[PDB]
């Protein structure tokens, strides 16, 4: 179970 | 390897060292397909489906070594509008083959009203224009138009349903097989279920509520209504998601709105939901561009 983060758009 | 399509199964000889790209896009030239990236290769592991990895080794994956070895080729995502962006034929009717599946099994709730139109157009597809003379009193008996839950409801027999649907039908006359199978998935895509990706998650408080990912965003709903969500997430509406132990977070893009945070013990299902939230994310903005 990795640590993940989607960072969605600019800004 | 076997590959299993909506209607039909190839056989095909596979060089040991061979990735994942390879094998779908072979099954891609196979087919003609040239808008790929709906698409994926499906296996399932105890109970839940997984998708082939394209830079990865093909019998590195936990699908059974046992001969033969098969994958069942799916759409993985669904456009926002059919028609507007599917151009090709063929990729029109895997999708209205593996829709109207979905919504013969259940999978996808389909009211009454509307499922005997679907049944409509999907017998357009299949026999051309009505033809009293070619189709008499009995010629769907052995087709199966509706799904159960809908027949259940009514005491209507078979030749019953078949005139519901046969009125309808011969207001058809005159459409091509794909611009019905078009018609069909119209209607579809505007089913409240159509391309939602569920799974169970928990809050907080521990209460059992039901995750949704589809191709306009996120969405928590009751396990109890599939229907309506009770909250949603647009994709251009949130910063960033979170993930690390067994925990997701939301966090919209507004800060005056409170982040959302639930949990989802099975490991390969969060795999699952991440590569869904990117491959949807990543269609729902080109589609802006």
């Amino acid at each position: 179970d990795e640590e993940v983060e989607l960072i969605l758009g600019d800004t | 390897v076997r590959i299993v399509t909506m209607d039909a199964e190839m056989e095909f000889n596979c060089e040991m060292k061979w990735k994942g790209k390879d094998l779908f896009d072979l099954v891609c030239r196979t087919l003609g397909l040239r808008e790929t990236w709906f698409f994926g290769l499906q296996y399932t592991i105890k109970d839940t489906v997984a998708w082939l990895k394209m830079d990865k080794k093909v019998l590195d994956h936990d699908v059974s070594k046992e001969e033969p070895v098969t994958f069942h080729f799916l759409a993985k995502f669904y456009p926002e509008n059919a028609e507007e962006e599917l151009v090709q034929e063929i990729t029109q009717h895997l999708f209205f083959l593996q829709v109207k599946k979905q919504i013969l099994d259940e999978k996808v709730y389909c009211p009454p009203e509307a499922s005997v139109l679907l049944a409509s157009y999907a017998v357009q597809a299949k026999y051309g224009d009505y033809d009293p003379s070619v189709h008499k009193r009995g010629f769907l008996a052995q087709e199966e138009l509706l799904p159960k839950r809908v027949i259940n409801l009514y005491q209507m027999t078979p030749e019953m349903w078949e005139e519901r649907i046969t009125a309808w039908y011969a207001e058809h006359r005159g459409r091509a097989r794909d611009e019905a199978e078009m018609e069909y998935l119209k209607i579809a895509q505007d089913l409240e279920m159509y391309g939602v990706n569920y799974f169970t998650i928990r809050n907080k408080k521990g209460t059992e509520l039901l995750l949704g990912v589809d191709a306009l965003g996120l969405h928590i709903y009751d396990p109890e209504n599939r229907l309506t969500p009770k909250i949603s997430f647009p994709w251009n509406e949130i910063r960033n998601i979170s993930y690390s132990d067994k925990e997701f977070t939301i966090k919209p893009l507004d800060k005056k709105i409170d982040v959302f945070k639930f949990n989802s013990s099975k490991l390969r299902v969060n795999k699952l939901i991440l590569q869904l939230c990117i491959g949807n994310h990543d269609l729902f903005m080109r589609r802006r561009k």
